[PDB]
């Protein structure tokens, strides 16, 4: 259901995307974290905004490629989600077009800045919630 | 020199969870070590599984301690136990799989909705669309264009599922479109409202 | 003591046409040895590969002398030659790999077809019907009938009759074409296509006009 | 196409399906073999003939469970030819319902008797000629 909340997968590590309530952005591979219920939004075909629904706070990228989750919406919590070939999903930011959202295999988020196509730290797999 | 089974390269253990799309190849491994050497043998949900009971079957690479699974589908959604053993003790580790279908289309909306309604002059209506879609769709609504509603931070999903047209006139006559579209195509449903 | 790159398990790469259906993760091996240990390097048709060549990137192994690629797809295909060498030679082994799009659903007939058509009495008509199908489809041409101003049987069905069947005696190559020669007011009616494989039943009809 | 000659790529080894004009049946990994062209013709819905085009025979399988191509069609050369959900086909004799049409690791059939759903001689993979 594109309505329900949704968990984020990143295929690196088996790391669901987390959004703390004090803005903090990286992975648990808990199932039952209280902080991985993601509410995500189209503002427009191919674009959406990712919340974080505990935290109620938007998954942002900085200028330096580095995550974090606003109290209110900006024009970097867009991004292009789009459904790979290989059938993950990959949330390039609309705002430094070049950069995806992704996770070390160590629960932590990885900079903008060093994420690529080729990368199996961008890719994710959208799960039901 | 007599030693239980145990766990030679832990670390390789930790992701417990393996969700991927179908078809992909999985392969789970349980690194251990032990005097005597350990046997090892594998668990669908608590059941003995054999390589007859999937399609293509399993591979059991007891050189690596590991099991494969080529192309997985639906039916291979469930735990997956390893149980190495030998006379001086057992240890056991456990993985989830988890295979997923994606539906790479343009949105789909609930066939009959919204729906052609007549109505009194000044009463109120409401339209309804139900959609569909593994990416994020986004949903607009149209009368026949002037743009009455729009998916996003402003106007949730939530509402965005139902249109409310309050105390109606001979001038909201007409019709009404639920537009909603993804980043693969778009699709839209119609629907005239009838003032009397 | 030198030794030049030789492979360790020349079985394990007999088989150098690899097809598969979509998606399916592919992993190519060239398990060699040699000292000073050589170094591995992967090829895609000659040209150099790079993991932001495909989505999901390409993962080498160089612990067992592999590649893989996971969810492969058409753009994939292609020659794939591994390239062992150390400083006293060098060896190369080239996969192929073939991809092959599946299409799991009932089959398809061209829109269109058959198509309408009004002809004079005692003319030559002949219908058309386009098919697609992964599956090997059953193609069948039908005429609906009326046992009286009933098109419909007490089952509820129609009445047909089946005017040509896909098998060994009517092979797929004249099942697309329907010809009806010299045409009677009697053949007159609606005529319809038939094809269905294991998955489901698709069918086009189309009116026969005769004047 | 439907139309076109197809070879049947055995998941097995690579081992394409090969009839010999002799009517013995067993696989070839080379693609340029000239046997390995077969007309798939449906019978009814689910049910092929399978036949070699260069032998000018149809692939039957004998009741104990042995294959070979005869030079006309009979009962036995009839198959369910089955899209798997891996998506590799399965060609299961109408007649000895409960054989497949496989091929050894080494390029030489498998007895439909020892023929089974989990295994991988029975996978098949169409391909275009
Ligand atoms: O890791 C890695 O690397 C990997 C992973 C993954 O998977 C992948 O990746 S992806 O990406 O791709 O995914 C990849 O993979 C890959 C891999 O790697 C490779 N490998 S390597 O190593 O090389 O590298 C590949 O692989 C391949 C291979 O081949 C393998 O591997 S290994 O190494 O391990 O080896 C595997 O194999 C498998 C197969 O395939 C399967 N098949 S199925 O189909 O089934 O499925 C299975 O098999 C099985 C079967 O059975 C067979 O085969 S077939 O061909 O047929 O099929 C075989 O068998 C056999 C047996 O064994 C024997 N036995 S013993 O004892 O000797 O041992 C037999 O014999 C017996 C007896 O003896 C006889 O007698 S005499 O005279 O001879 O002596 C008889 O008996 C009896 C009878 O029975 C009776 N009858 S009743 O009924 O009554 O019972 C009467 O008649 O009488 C008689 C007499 O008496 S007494 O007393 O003597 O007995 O018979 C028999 C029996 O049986 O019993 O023989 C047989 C045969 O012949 S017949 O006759 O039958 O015909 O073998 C088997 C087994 O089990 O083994 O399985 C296998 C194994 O398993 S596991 O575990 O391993 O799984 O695999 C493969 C494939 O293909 O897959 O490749 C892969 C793929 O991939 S790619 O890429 O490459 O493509 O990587
Ligand atoms: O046994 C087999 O042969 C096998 C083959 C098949 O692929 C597969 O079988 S299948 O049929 O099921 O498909 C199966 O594969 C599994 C592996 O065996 C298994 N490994 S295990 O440990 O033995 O269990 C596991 O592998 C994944 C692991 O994460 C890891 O394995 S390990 O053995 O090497 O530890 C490995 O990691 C990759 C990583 O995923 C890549 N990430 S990327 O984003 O796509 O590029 C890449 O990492 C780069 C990155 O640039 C970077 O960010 S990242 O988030 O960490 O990835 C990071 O940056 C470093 C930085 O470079 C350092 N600076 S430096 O000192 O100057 O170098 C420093 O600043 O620290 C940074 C980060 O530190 S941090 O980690 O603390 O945050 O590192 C690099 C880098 O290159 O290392 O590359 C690494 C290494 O790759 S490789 O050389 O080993 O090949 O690979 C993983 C993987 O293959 O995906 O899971 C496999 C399959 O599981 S599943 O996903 O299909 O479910 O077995």
């Amino acid at each position: 259901h594109f309505k329900d909340p949704k968990r984020l997968y990143c295929k690196n590590g088996g790391f669901f995307l987390r959004i703390h309530p004090d803005g903090r952005v990286d992975g648990v591979r808990e199932k039952s974290d209280p902080h991985i219920k993601l509410q995500l939004q189209a503002e427009e075909r191919g674009v959406v905004s990712i919340k974080g629904v505990s935290a109620n706070r938007y998954l942002a990228m900085k200028e330096d490629g580095r995550l974090l989750a606003s109290k209110s919406v900006t024009d970097e919590c867009f991004f292009f989600e789009r459904l790979e070939s290989n059938n993950y999903n990959t949330y390039r930011s609309r705002k430094y077009t070049s950069w995806y959202v992704a996770l070390k295999r160590t629960g932590q988020y990885k900079l903008g800045s060093k994420t690529g196509p080729g990368q199996k730290a961008i890719l994710f797999l959208p799960m039901s919630a | 020199m007599p030693v239980a089974p145990y766990w030679t390269s832990p670390e390789k253990m930790e992701k417990k969870l393996h969700a991927v799309p179908a078809a992909k190849t999985v392969k789970f491994k349980c690194p251990s070590s032990g005097t005597p050497q350990p046997t090892l043998r594998w668990l669908k949900n608590g059941k003995e599984f054999k390589p007859d009971h999937r399609i293509g079957g399993y591979k059991v690479r007891y050189a690596t301690w590991s099991i494969i699974m080529d192309s997985v589908v639906p039916s291979d959604k469930g735990n997956y136990t390893c149980i190495v053993e030998n006379e001086y003790g057992s240890i056991n580790h456990t993985y989830q799989l988890d295979v997923v279908e994606r539906s790479p289309h343009r949105p789909i909306l609930q066939a009959g909705l919204p729906a052609n309604k007549t109505v009194a002059l000044g009463s109120n209506v409401e339209f309804m669309c139900k959609v569909y879609s593994d990416p994020q769709p986004h949903i607009q609504w149209l009368k026949h264009v002037q743009i009455l509603k729009t998916a996003g931070v402003n106007t949730t999903d939530k509402e965005m599922e139902v249109l409310h047209l309050r105390n109606v006139s001979f001038e909201d006559a007409g019709e009404y479109t639920c537009l909603a579209g993804n980043s693969i195509g778009l699709s839209h449903h119609s629907a005239w409202l009838t003032v009397l």
